[PDB]
RNA sequence: UAAAUUAUGGUCAAUUGUUAGUAUUCAUAUUAAUUUUUUUAAAUGUUUUAUCAUUUUAUAAAGGUUUAUUUUUGAAAGAUUUUUUGUAUAAAAUUUUAGGAAUAGUUAAUAAUAAUUUAUAAUUUUGAUUAGAUUGUUUUGUUAAUGCUAUUAGAUGGGUGUGGAAAAAUAAAAAAAAUAAUUAAUAUAUAUCAAUAAUAAAUUAAAUUAAUCUAUUAGUCAGAAAUG
């Protein structure tokens, strides 16, 4: 919860849909979303995950952080 | 997590109408040997 | 962490109690302070030449 | 003698006592496990002295309680034992009322 | 103190119930027996009894 | 002055039944080998 | 007295102003507002304390019933009530000692307790205010005359110290043959 | 506003021909009251010596 | 109080002279305990000059062991106190079923064992006035320790607390049933140690000392 | 309750019944040689009203305040405010302070 | 005001006290008894009472003085009103026996620790089952959807 | 905006707005159906005056309800016209037939709500049959001629001075108050005898005769009269205190 | 109010019998702290800051607070608190002024405790009495300069070996052996 | 309740957070409570 | 180193999580929230005065502060026939940051002094100065509870030094020097950061004045419930 910088939901930008490897026992091929977000004048990169689904290109996302997946290191999710 | 992404509240029979229709409904054709003397109560 | 919502919906039966609805008596302002008006005036004649005037 | 204490049977209503707005018929009303019920004046009959007062410097631990926690963490089906209510059936079937 | 959004003076002392309109129970033909007991009279904490 | 009712108190467990004593347990209720002399 | 005035809130004069017992009362739905009766000054900080004096009561604007008596046979007694709580003694000491500007609505309300008469404001539109003329004034007074001697004793007893020693009972101070 | 100022006088002689009776009041038990601790004071002075 | 208006009329009208008697009957005689099969010697009272401190004792009963006082080092220490020394003492005793323990003497450690001893946690008690020492002797009962738990009120010195008479009068009322069972010792204002009990049966509140029950 | 009474808590008690001796066997042994105080004869007789209600006459409600109009308060303006005291309400006023209610 | 004055004394309904307008009740700052409010423990008022130890102290009811005053000197008033038990009183009163007794502190105790059980004298009425929504011999009307309990 | 969503004020007779979500829903789903037992015509015997007093045509033209169409208890909120007096109202057969609840005009008829009976407050004919002419005409006068003096009624009438019709108690009206009510004004008469704003002038005519009989306005004429004319015989005075 | 339940709340403007009325404020926020500077770059030199602080006074926590019930309060009645203050009067080198160093008392309601402070005080001392030492009553004033609102009101005992080591010459009292805290390994050779 | 206490209330680990817990140790450790309970009358009794 | 009671005196302390060998405030709960729902707000033109003037009407923009913000009758209340007095700036307690050290118009006395008077001066590790976050001391939340965790908004220099007090360049909802007005609290769609609505959420109806609103999502291995 370091990036959501302690509001509940926070908005950022896609950049690349990069996939990466779950953690074993676990397979998959999850959906890594490297976004960013200005914020205090410094801006930020944030590598994110993708549960939800995409219909129209749109850069705007709300990262909300969630548990822990099969994947190392995602604490943000999608809304 | 969020219950809603990829897809909305299912809204699968929202009514559930088959806990209400009833084509076999009581009508004037109660019987007097198993409905009340009003024939409205079994 | 409170992600499911509260825990009982605390209502109360409304009931009508007889004492609130029991016969209130009344008396119209009207009746201690009677309410007239004064007919019109030269100088306030008309109600244009009122707005007129404030 | 005993007061008449709040939080009966019968001095609560519906939507407090059960979780249910439920009809307050004079008569047969099974619920309370009552049969008929006459209702004269409150304190019309009884000797004067017997109305000794109206206790309920407690919990109404029924309808409110104190620290409400879910019984059973699992399954999601329990809250604390103060939320008794029956079940909502699929879309209210609304008969004629003759 | 006084005439804030949180008036606390006029609580200070004691005021008898006031069923003027719907409050928001049905405050005013509605008499409110078990509500005030449940409800307004005020509580040691939330659900302990009425104080 | 205790404004703790003993008229309000135990926590209802639905159908689960636990006992009570009226005035002494049912054990210490009868004396036999005393009121008769049964004893070493 | 300021460079660039206070538009909607300037009173007469200065900063620390006069006492003057207000009855404010929060706007909020009309349900949710009943009165803060209180002494305290004209010119105040923004909120109602900084110059607050001493909190004197509060009004209910709504008329209730009497759900705290039985129901009487009695019309009076039915009617609604219009409750209000003073202070009636911080008063007297704010209002008659220190001198404190009694507002109108305040005093619209303390006309009805029987503390201050009827005030300027309540005016009966039904009547018209009076004609003065000194020909008839005086010749009244010529007509009706009320003595010295009756006068300055209420004078006395009205503004000044009125606990009359009663002359023969001051007899239980003027002590006994042991220092007598 | 004579008879508003006949009272602004009349609640001078009512809160203090009032103020006269109760600090009279005031002092007659404070004054048994601070006679009586004062003589505790020497009492205690006493059985420490 | 009223067991004594109609006690104390035995006053004649004359206020008579008051009899000499004895060179001594009005001393206070020492309490028995005899000498050779003995833990300390009960010290006579004549000695009173002879009798130190709990801090600085005298040299009596060169056949016995010292006990030692209970001072800490640092700031990270909590600092002991004979109260605390007193109810450890004894709880290590009734976890050892020994009899006879050899405790700290304060005043209010042994104002603390008189009280128990009066609420029976104790078979007895005994100040041989030995400036450091005293002995509690401890009762059993089915083979536990009637002293079911001893608590200090503080694992520190320097944390007095002084108890509220509504929190003491807040352990005798559990939930609605009067219960003097849990004795609290606690020392009050005017310097006497008292339980829990006579404090509020008097209203006032002192020093927490001890829990014990 | 939970007191534990000391071995000899009786003695007292015991003394006075060792020694306590009664006008006659009746004084001895009557039903209300436990009543002591008007406490003690209130908590037997309260379940009894007819014995109560002639017994303690004082807990029956018989008096009160008097409801007491004033006179009032004088105004100098005349019949021009002859209504201003005179609305369709009652008005209800409750001093307060530091020293009431 | 003086017109206003002959109408005031002509109603008769006047010259009664109006207590808001005729004195200033108490016109300190101070209330003339403590008023529930807390203590030096916080025992907010309803936790205590007055009179206690809080107080102010009330002070010894006599002289206290050294060597010379009541050790055998003489005696002060309280010598002679006082009276042996054996000699009879001035006045006549017929003092009870039993609260003679009482207020010595010499009557036997019969207090409430010594009252036994209070035995259910006679057997009540029995109790018979009083059908609830849990005894339906058909598992139909207690449905998840009519019952939600007994009762 | 936003002030729609504010409440409706209600008062000491109003019982439940039904003014949100679950405040009507659970009322909502009681569909009603007229049965035979239902419907009110069937209980004329009981109800005579409740079924003599529904203004029928106003209820169908504007609701798509009928006579027929009416429970005894219907909740359903008809039109009304009062039998004893003739105004209208759009009154539930419900809080009629449970409560009789009805014309908020002839809710006063009778003097005081409390003991509405009981009062020997004389009739309207034979006591005023001066106010029997200048009430408007409404073929009912033959009952309103026994109204109470002291009837709060909000009567109509036909004024002297505009001659159009003027709404006033008929207590108002006719000055005379049950023992112990709230009083009504000294000049009641004189200022509800005419018109809202043609009640005026009958007044300042001897306010201003008596400007001109002493060159001076003073409303302290009417107690002087009183001292001048009614000598108190023996009012207590009380002892003084000083 | 407070005492009610979410659920069973109606309307947030009036308490309609009694209790408190207060605004429920939002303690539960997750304050957060964003870092502006790096793990070897801080323009600070002692203190570095890298969490987020609490902050207040009379509201830090472990909760210190203002206690009079010390030796002053003990010794003195006063009128108005810090009025009286008793010390080792320590430093009067500036010229007819001393510096008197009395504690206070700073009581911890959670751990049910106290310490006394320190605080090196300025005390006008007309005539130049006391030395280093003398136990001293200090009373306050008005004010006296920038930072003396105290005079030396008493002595309560003179350092009797002080004053004859003046009179014989030495120094009252010999200074300290090192000076303060450093963090140079200062190297004194010969 | 199924030793009958009517009133009493027990709390283990003081939070259900508070390792370790399982149903194993929930019911040792509250029969290993009741167990160390006292009655009153041997309150007393050893108390003499 | 004595028991005692004229019998409950002085007013409620009480802890409700399905865990997964064991050690340990530490995922899932409930409470208060936030995420979330338009039933509290709102307008422009301050107003008098003898007149190109003058009387009246003094702490919300930020401004970054932790040894910090403190002050009166002389204005006004405020009453007479005149000259009428001694009550004020000061303080005192509490002050943050992992790894901690030097700081500076300086300290005191003289002084109605010394831009160059006198001096062994003062701040600091009892944590100073710099820099960093931060509105400062009856308002909450949780808890049986010491706690832990909250409360806003208001004072950001002086420079013609006016005024009682600089707080003074627009941001009430105080009647503001003639009773204007209170038959009034209503306020249109405008806003700030306050302010928890899903107010009987489902059969018997609203002694109303008939006013707003058509009312919904969850899971379905553990553990309520599953198959195509
Ligand atoms: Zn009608
Ligand atoms: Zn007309």
């Amino acid at each position: 919860m370091w990036f959501l910088y302690g509001c509940c939901l926070r908005f950022v930008l896609f950049v690349l849909c990069y996939y990466m490897s779950p953690r074993l026992p676990s397979s998959g091929n999850r959906r890594v979303l490297y976004a960013v977000f200005y914020l205090y004048i410094f801006v930020w990169c944030v590598r994110c995950f993708f549960c939800g689904i995409f219909i129209l290109s749109f850069a705007l996302f709300i990262i909300e952080g969630g548990g822990f997946i099969d994947l190392p290191g995602i604490k943000y999710y999608t809304r | 997590r969020y219950p809603f992404n990829k897809r909305g509240p299912r809204e699968r029979k929202s009514w559930k109408h088959h806990v209400l229709t009833d084509p076999p409904k009581p009508i004037q054709w109660r019987d007097p040997k198993v409905w009340t003397k009003d024939l409205t109560t079994m | 962490d409170q992600t499911c919502g509260p825990h009982k919906s605390y209502k109360y039966t409304y009931m009508p109690d007889p004492r609130k609805l029991a016969p209130i008596e009344t008396t119209t302002r009207s009746e201690i302070l009677p309410l007239v008006i004064r007919p019109p005036t030269s100088y306030v004649p008309n109600h244009e030449t009122f707005l007129e005037k404030v | 003698w005993a007061p008449n204490m709040e939080w009966g049977i019968e001095n609560t209503p519906s939507q407090e006592q059960y979780q249910e707005h439920v009809p307050d018929t004079p008569d047969a009303d099974f619920r309370k496990q009552r049969r008929i019920q006459s209702r004269p004046v409150k304190w019309f009959y009884e000797s004067h002295y017997t109305r000794t007062g109206n206790f309920a410097g407690f919990q109404p631990l029924r309808f409110m309680q104190r620290r409400t926690e879910r019984e059973v963490r699992w399954p999601d089906v329990i809250n604390a034992a103060v939320q008794i209510q029956k079940r909502k059936p699929d879309a209210y079937i609304f008969k004629a009322i003759p | 103190k006084v005439d804030h959004f949180h008036a606390n003076n006029q609580y200070q002392h004691a005021w008898p119930l006031l069923s003027h309109d719907d409050l928001g129970n049905s405050d005013q033909s509605n008499n409110t027996r078990n509500i005030m007991y449940s409800m307004y009279l005020p509580k040691r904490n939330k659900g302990t009894a009425p104080w | 002055k205790n404004l703790n009712s003993w008229y309000a108190k135990g926590t209802m467990r639905g159908g689960v039944p636990r006992i009570y004593y009226a005035w002494m347990r049912p054990g210490s209720f009868t004396r036999r080998r005393f009121e008769k002399m049964r004893n070493p | 007295a300021r460079a660039i005035i206070k538009r909607r809130t300037p009173q007469l004069w200065g900063a620390p102003g006069a006492p003057i017992i207000r009855m404010r009362g929060h706007h909020v739905v009309w349900k949710f507002q009943s009165y803060d009766l209180f002494v305290e000054h004209t010119h105040k900080r923004r909120n109602s304390d900084a110059r607050l004096l001493h909190y004197l009561g509060k009004h209910c604007p709504h008329p209730q019933k009497s759900l705290w008596s039985p129901d009487t046979p009695v019309a009076q007694d039915r009617h609604l009530f219009m409750l209000t709580t003073v202070d009636v003694d911080a008063f007297k000491y704010w209002f008659g000692v220190k001198r404190c500007r009694l507002s109108m609505r305040p005093w619209a309300l303390l006309a009805k307790a029987g503390l201050l008469p009827p005030s300027l404001r309540q005016n009966s539109k039904i009547m018209p205010k009076p004609i003065f003329d000194k020909e008839q004034l005086m010749r009244y007074y010529l007509a009706n005359r009320k003595e010295e001697a009756t006068i300055e004793r209420e004078d006395y007893l009205n503004y000044k110290n009125s606990l009359v020693k009663s002359e023969e009972e001051r007899a239980a101070e003027r002590p006994v043959a042991p220092y007598l | 506003e004579a008879q508003f100022e006949h009272l602004r006088k009349v609640y001078k002689r009512q809160w203090l021909e009032s103020f006269r009776v109760n600090a009279d009041e005031y002092i007659y038990k404070y004054n048994i009251t601070k006679a009586a601790q004062l003589a505790q004071w020497e009492y205690e002075m006493q059985a420490q010596e | 109080t009223r067991l004594e208006r109609n006690k104390a009329n035995g006053g004649e009208a004359l206020p008579q002279r008051r009899l000499v008697d004895l060179p001594g009957v009005e001393r206070r005689r020492d309490l028995p305990a005899d000498p050779i099969t003995r833990l300390f010697f009960q010290h006579k009272g004549d000695h009173a000059l002879y009798y130190g401190t709990y801090d600085n004792p005298s040299l009596q009963d060169e056949d016995r062991i010292q006990i030692e006082k209970r001072e800490p080092r640092y700031w990270t220490y909590n600092v002991f106190t004979p109260v605390y020394d007193f109810c450890h003492r004894i709880r290590e005793a009734t976890e050892q079923r020994k009899r006879f323990v050899i405790v700290p003497s304060t005043v209010e450690t042994r104002g603390c064992a008189r009280v128990m001893l009066g609420h029976g946690l104790v078979a007895g008690f005994r100040d041989f006035h030995n400036d450091r020492a005293f002995a509690v002797e401890l009762k059993y009962f089915q083979g536990d320790s009637t002293i079911n738990v001893i608590e200090p009120c503080a694992y520190d010195g320097k944390t007095e607390f002084e108890w509220s008479p509504k929190m003491m009068r807040r352990l005798m009322n559990t939930h609605g049933i009067h219960n003097r069972l849990v004795v609290y010792i606690c020392r009050t204002a005017d310097n006497r140690v008292i339980d829990h009990i006579q404090a509020v049966k008097e209203n006032v509140g002192g020093r927490g000392l001890i829990m014990v029950h | 309750k939970i007191t534990f009474y000391s071995d000899r808590f009786l003695f007292r008690d015991l003394v006075n019944r060792r020694e306590a001796s009664y006008a006659n066997v009746w004084e001895m042994d009557d039903p209300y040689r436990f009543l002591q105080t008007e406490q003690d004869y209130e908590d037997y007789w309260g379940d009894n009203y007819d014995v109560y209600r002639r017994m303690f006459p004082e807990m029956i409600g018989k008096s009160g305040e008097p409801v007491q109009q004033y006179g009032q308060m004088p105004v100098w303006t005349g019949p021009h405010r002859q209504h201003a005291n005179k609305s369709q309400h009652n008005w209800m006023f409750a001093e307060i302070g530091v020293n009431v209610g | 005001r003086d017109v206003e004055e002959k109408r005031h004394s002509r109603d008769v309904v006047n010259e009664l006290p109006n207590p808001w307008t005729d004195y200033v009740s108490h016109a300190l700052p101070f209330p003339d008894r403590d008023a529930g409010y807390p203590d030096e423990y916080g025992d907010i008022g309803q936790w205590r009472a007055p009179g206690g130890p809080g107080s102010p102290v009330k002070g010894p009811g006599y002289y206290a003085p050294p060597m010379e005053g009541e050790h055998q000197r003489g005696y002060t008033a309280e010598w002679r009103d006082l009276k042996n038990p054996m000699r009879p009183p001035e006045f006549p009163t017929p003092w009870e026996r039993k609260y003679k007794q009482y207020a010595r502190g010499q009557h036997p105790s019969y207090d409430m620790v010594y009252a036994g059980p209070m035995p259910e004298i006679f057997p009540n009425r029995y109790d018979f089952r009083k059908p609830t929504r849990w005894d339906f011999h058909d598992i139909e009307k207690q449905g998840k959807y009519k019952t939600s309990g007994p009762y | 905006s936003r002030w729609s969503s504010v409440w409706p004020n209600m008062h000491y007779g109003a019982m439940y707005l039904s003014y949100s979500i679950g405040r009507k829903l659970p009322m909502k789903g009681v569909n009603w159906v007229t049965r035979e037992s239902n419907r009110l015509t069937n209980f004329s015997n009981r109800y005579q005056a409740v079924i003599n007093d529904i203004d029928v045509k106003k209820t169908e033209e504007e609701l798509g309800i009928t006579l027929q169409d009416i429970r005894w208890n219907d909740h359903r909120r008809i039109y009304w016209k009062c039998s004893f007096c003739g105004s209208s109202y759009r009154k539930s057969v419900s809080v009629r037939t449970k409560f009789h609840a009805g014309c908020n005009f002839c809710k006063g008829r009778y003097p005081s709500e409390v003991l509405r009976e009981q009062h020997q407050s004389l009739s309207l004919a034979a006591s005023a049959p001066e106010l029997i002419k200048q009430l408007k005409e409404t073929d009912k006068k033959d009952n309103l001629g026994s109204l109470a003096l002291t009837s709060k009624f909000r009567a109509e009438w036909k004024c002297q001075s505009c001659g159009g019709s003027y709404r006033a108690s008929v207590r108002s009206r006719t000055g005379m108050v049950e023992n112990g009510q709230c009083p009504l004004h000294p000049n009641i008469v004189d200022w509800s005898a005419y018109c809202p704003s043609c009640s005026w002038r009958p007044n300042m005519e001897a306010i201003a005769e008596e400007v001109q009989r002493t060159g001076q306005f003073l409303g302290l004429e009417a107690e002087s009269r009183k001292i001048a004319s009614a000598p108190p015989a023996r009012i207590p005075r009380r002892k003084k205190l000083v | 109010p407070w005492w009610n339940f979410q659920t069973e709340h109606r309307q947030r403007c009036v308490m309609m019998y009694g209790g408190s009325r207060a605004k429920n404020t939002h303690n539960a926020n997750h304050r957060v702290f964003i870092k502006k500077y790096k793990r070897n770059a801080f323009p600070n030199r002692t203190r570095h800051h890298w969490a987020v602080s609490m902050t207040g006074v009379l509201g830090q926590r472990p909760r210190r607070m203002p206690w009079p019930y010390d030796l002053t309060s003990l010794i003195f009645n006063q009128p108005r608190q810090g009025s009286d203050k008793i010390g080792y009067v320590v430093g009067t080198s500036m010229l007819k002024t001393a510096v008197v160093a009395a504690n206070h008392m700073v009581y911890y309601p959670k751990f049910n405790q106290r310490v006394s402070r320190t605080s090196r005080f300025f005390a006008h001392d007309e005539d130049l009495a006391c030395v280093e030492g003398d136990l001293v009553h200090i009373k306050q004033c008005r004010k006296i300069s920038k930072y003396k609102h105290y005079y030396v009101f008493s002595i309560l005992e003179p350092n009797i070996e002080g004053r004859e080591r003046l009179k014989l010459g030495l120094k009252a009292v010999p200074p300290p052996l090192f000076g303060y805290p450093v963090s140079r390994r200062i190297v004194k050779l010969n | 309740c199924a030793f009958g206490f009517q009133h009493a209330g027990c709390r283990i680990n003081l939070k259900a957070t508070n390792n370790p817990k399982s149903p194993t140790h929930t019911v040792e450790g509250v029969f290993e409570a009741v167990k160390a309970l006292r009655s009153v009358s041997e309150i007393a009794a050893s108390r003499g």
